[PDB]
């Protein structure tokens, strides 16, 4: 459980013969960079007008009950906690609701269904914005209610409305709901170089820690780095926006940067847990109710992204179950840990290795795993995990729960050609601009698992 | 950038460790051990005992040396 | 050319003049 | 700068300045001429101060 | 904030109480007039673009008249005592993981089958007693629910110190235990939070919770670690997000139905409500009934609401005004 | 006598569309504001600089 | 310097 | 700083040692200028012979 230094890399200003080979050697002891490329093309894109803010259309749900404020006896005082019980043989009492959402002789229950159930007796009066309602029990009641059961925050459903048979008189209603919408904003991009092809001032060496201790074309770093300025605002950017909808950084010009979120903070705002510990205990808790409230038992398969050292430490927590599991005796027969290869050094040769790449929990619940190499990248992830790797790695990202009939997470686009270049001769500066933007439309649907010690 | 130093240190409550850092002042091999190790998230838990520099010309030493036992555990 | 493991390539941005 | 919104053109091979603007500038040399001004006569309120 | 109506709805804010039509200069002034027989009663105010009556209460034909306190209308925030389980043991077990679900049910949607969870997570350890659980507990709670960058925020988290006992210990993500110095910690609050609001497109809503507790193996037996008990309420939301969500509809009835609808094409309607003020509401339900053969009621209120200062200064001077000319008897709270 | 004009632009303009919530209008050399159609506004600033 | 020809008249805000 | 963070950053974020890293270079959508640079690498040798 420790490193050793392979590699240092120094700045230029801290410091011909036959060749071998004419191409250059990239040696196994040095980090190389790592594209968020994959990653990023991973999601669809879907093109835009212009660059001006858009907002769609969230259809929600239907189905209300409704919380209490306050109960009364039927003469105004209040009932509390400790009360007796309230409507004892059939005597009408009142009952506080913040809205008014049932009608006159409609049957209304609270958290216990049906055991006490409250006939309606006229209209709300109104108080302020609440809506109080007589009320009394329609169950054959003798007792009354409990006072437990007459409290601030019970749910009241409505069941019906009751009538008598000769020359009953009018009763009931219907209610009706509406939607909302969100938006999302771009966000603008500019590089410069003051170069032709040679190297700048900004130069990095790398010097390998062996035993015994070109011409750069620079149309390839300027795509190639503004590139990767894309990359980072498209997947790790951030909005610097009030609830007034002020900007908070303001340019050389004196107008506002404005500056949109990225991927990785759109879908940080659901779901999202900071673990000190992994376990399969808090992962499939985390991942039943959430499939138990919002999903179909088919459409329950949750492929886990990660990087390559939450893919070992995710086999050791399924090992460390299954070694839990001492009802059943597991065997080679089976599961084939140890298997017979092919040898010259004996005929019955044997080989040895396993791991838990899939997990499956009780109703349906299946958990599967795979690599994005995008996690272990040196230069971004710089905090270390004591047990190898750069602690990104061991994030578990959900994406992709369940099926949504369209893209949940693309990328935006301005239709056309939003990318500029520009070359300033005297000095001889290359400029390159470049307008971009993400869109998350449910970030419910985006379940993170991070390392608590990348967070604060 | 001048001198070796060698480190033995405790991480509390996880365990022992060893350790070499180049830097002109022990005060800096602290500092490159708790930034730049393996416990970076967590470097408070880096307990450093002992600093000694590499000096030469016994050329032939242990400079370092610390057993987790099963009685520590 | 970037890698299969998402490590891009230091080698194409040199010219062997 | 990087691009033109009064020509429409996108990209710039020769920049002005750094900036992302355009500033159009147009000139014009003219006058007039009246050969025989005892040919004209005029009758002005006075009012205008001459 | 739309609201259900018996039939139209009118109301009429009351910031300054006069004697005589004359005298209403201001907007928001009110006077309320009536006959010396007491057989109609109407309300004369000043609109900010001059002066507006009341529709004509007949004195004969009212239903109920009542008058609502400010703190009848300020909704208390509902607080959940989170603690150890002294039947499954009062100190943690070492070597077990302590989770906590904290169950949302109406969050964003409108239905409780809009749900959602937030976890938090403690494995316990050899030395550790009550209040050092209780202190990790809701530095794990606060890491994961109070991050500064999530959309909305849930609940608040608070330890209790066992010597203060009333005074909350409030506990953020930015909160390390370095801060969290005290020795004797008994519970966990969890309480939930005040929603946005914008008015007339945001009404005031509230996201509830339950917290439930995963088993841990104590001596063999997988038992759920913790209780969970509401204690009473400590904080209220106030009335005037609630009274100005009141006056934005109510605004429709007397002005312009069409509220910004084709932008720069429309009636702008000035509101007399400062949403930063607490407000009580007197609400007087009356009706109509015609001639010889129109003798259905219309059923109609006409709302007054009148700023407040702890004992209600400008509601019972209004109620004293309304009884000494209608010859109603409104009760004065 | 020589006489010159000026006018300077963003370049975010390049392709700016006008969602009209009152009708785009363009002074006339007569003085009248006539209704335009056209829904780009370097349309209305090429009018206006000649 | 963009001059305009015409005879000789010459032009100078910044580079063109 | 600029995520929207206006209650600063930690003095513990602020030590000796911690590594810092690129992302991008942000500007507005009205009358930018120029930001950001461009690094390079260079090579060492090895060496044998016969
Ligand atoms: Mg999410
Ligand atoms: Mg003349």
């Amino acid at each position: 459980a420790g490193k050793l230094g392979k590699f240092q890399m120094l700045g230029f200003q801290h410091w011909a013969p036959q060749k071998a080979t004419n191409l250059m050697v990239q040696l196994l002891a040095f980090y190389r960079g790592k594209s968020l490329d994959t990653f990023l093309n991973s999601f669809p894109t879907r093109e835009f007008e212009d660059d001006n803010e858009y907002y769609w259309d969230v259809i929600g749900s239907s189905r209300r009950n409704i919380p209490l404020v306050e109960a009364r006896d039927e003469n105004g005082v209040v009932v509390a906690a400790n009360a007796a019980n309230v409507g004892v043989g059939t005597s009408p009492f009142y009952l506080v609701f913040p809205e008014d959402w049932f009608a006159d002789g409609e049957v209304i229950v609270g958290n216990l269904n049906q055991v006490y159930p409250f006939r309606i007796l006229g209209d709300a009066r109104m108080e302020g914005t609440n809506a109080v309602y007589k009320v009394e029990l329609m169950g054959g009641n003798t007792q009354g209610v409990p006072a437990e059961r007459l409290q601030q925050g019970e749910r009241f459903s409505i069941e019906f409305a009751p009538v008598e048979k000769e020359l009953s008189r009018k009763v009931g209603d219907v209610r009706f709901t509406s939607p909302v919408s969100m938006r999302n904003e771009w966000t603008t991009i500019r590089i410069q170089h003051k170069v032709g092809n040679k190297l700048n001032k900004k130069l990095a060496m790398g010097i390998p820690m062996v035993r015994n201790l070109w011409m750069h074309y620079v149309d390839w770093e300027v795509e190639l780095q503004f590139d990767e300025y894309k990359n980072n605002a498209m997947a790790w950017g951030t909005s610097n926006r009030n609830l007034n909808g002020e900007y908070m950084n303001f340019g050389k010009s004196g107008n506002a940067i404005k500056t949109g979120a990225g991927i990785f903070e759109q879908t940080e705002v659901a779901n999202t847990m900071y673990y000190n510990t992994f376990s399969l205990k808090l992962l499939e808790d985390a991942l039943y109710e959430l499939s138990a409230s919002k999903l179909a038992m088919d459409d329950r398969l949750f492929v886990i992204k990660t990087g390559e050292r939450g893919a070992i430490q995710f086999h050791k927590e399924v090992l460390k179950t299954v070694s839990g599991w001492t009802t059943f005796v597991l065997d080679n027969n089976s599961t084939r840990v140890v298997e017979k290869v092919q040898s010259r050094l004996h005929s019955n040769a044997l080989s040895a290795g396993f791991q838990f790449v899939e997990y499956k929990a009780p109703n349906g619940v299946r958990v599967r795993l795979d690599v994005d190499p995008f996690y272990d990248d040196p230069v971004r992830n710089k905090i270390l995990h004591p047990m190898g790797g750069v602690a990104f790695s061991y994030r578990y990202d959900i994406w992709y729960i369940g099926t949504m009939d369209q893209p949940n997470i693309f990328k935006c686009k301005i239709k056309g050609d939003n990318e500029y270049r520009g070359y300033q001769w005297g000095s001889a500066v290359i400029h390159r601009m470049a307008t971009l933007g993400v869109c998350v439309l449910d970030p419910t649907r985006t379940m993170s698992l991070i390392p608590a010690i990348l967070q604060g | 950038a001048m001198q070796l130093w060698v480190m033995e240190y405790e991480v509390t409550g996880i365990g022992k460790g060893c350790a070499m850092c180049k830097a002109i002042n022990p005060q800096q091999a602290e500092m490159l051990l708790k930034s730049n190790g393996i416990y970076n998230g967590s470097s408070y838990l880096y307990k450093v005992t002992r600093i000694e520099q590499v000096i030469v010309p016994p050329c032939n030493g242990l400079m370092a040396e610390q057993v987790v036992t099963y009685k520590d555990v | 050319a970037v890698d299969q493991m998402d490590n891009i390539d230091e080698r194409y941005g040199f010219v062997n003049q | 700068g990087i691009r033109n919104p009064f020509t429409g053109q996108k990209g710039n091979p020769y920049m002005s300045f750094d900036e992302d603007s355009a500033v159009i500038h147009r000139m014009a040399t003219l006058g007039v001429c009246v050969l025989d001004p005892t040919r004209t006569m005029s009758l002005i309120p006075a009012i205008l101060q001459g | 904030m739309v609201i259900s109506i018996n039939q139209v709805r009118q109301l009429y804010v009351a910031k300054a109480l006069k004697a005589n039509t004359a005298a209403l200069t201001t907007a928001g002034d009110i006077v309320p007039k009536a006959d010396t027989a007491k057989t109609t009663l109407y309300f004369q105010s000043m609109s900010p673009a001059g002066i507006v009556a009341s529709d004509k209460i007949n004195l004969k034909h009212v239903l109920y008249a009542k008058a609502t306190p400010s703190e009848a209308l300020a909704h208390k925030l509902v607080r959940y005592s989170v603690t150890l389980d002294a039947d499954v043991s009062a100190t943690p077990v070492a070597g077990q993981n302590y989770i906590l679900r904290l169950a949302f049910r109406q969050y964003i949607g409108l239905s409780e089958e809009d749900q959602y969870f937030k976890y938090g997570e403690v494995i316990a350890r050899s030395g550790m007693t009550a209040s050092d659980f209780y202190k990790k507990m809701a530095i794990s709670l606060a890491k994961n629910l109070e991050n500064k960058t999530e959309s909305t925020p849930l609940v608040n988290i608070y330890l209790i110190s066992a010597a203060a006992a009333s005074t909350d210990v409030p506990v953020t993500s930015a909160t390390k235990e370095s801060d969290l110095t005290a020795t004797d910690y008994n519970q966990i609050i969890i309480e939930e939070t005040e929603q946005p609001w914008v008015l007339g497109m945001m009404p005031q809503a509230f996201i509830p919770f339950t917290p439930q507790f995963l088993t841990i193996t104590v001596d063999g037996e997988d038992r759920l670690w913790g209780v969970a008990t509401v204690v009473t309420p400590t904080k209220t939301v106030p009335d005037g997000h609630l009274i100005a969500d009141l006056e934005y509809f109510c605004m429709g009835a007397r002005g312009d139905i069409y509220r910004g609808m084709g932008y720069p094409n429309i009636i702008k309607t000035t509101y007399l409500v400062d949403p930063g003020a607490v407000y009580d509401v007197l609400d007087i339900h009356y009706f109509y009934t015609g001639s010889n053969e129109s003798v259905q009621k219309s059923e109609k209120t006409i709302t007054l609401v009148a700023v407040d200062d702890g004992s209600h200064t400008a509601m019972n001077a209004l109620i004293g005004a309304i009884n000494t000319a209608s010859g109603l008897t409104i009760a004065t709270l | 006598t020589t006489i010159r004009i000026q006018h300077k632009v963003a370049g975010n303009k390049l392709n700016k569309k006008l969602a009209m919530g009152i009708p785009m209008v363009r002074n006339l050399e007569s003085g009248k504001q006539v209704k335009d159609t056209a829904n780009m506004w370097m349309h209305y600033v090429d009018w206006e600089v000649e | 310097n963009q001059n305009m020809i015409g005879d000789e008249i010459t032009v100078r805000d910044g580079t063109y």
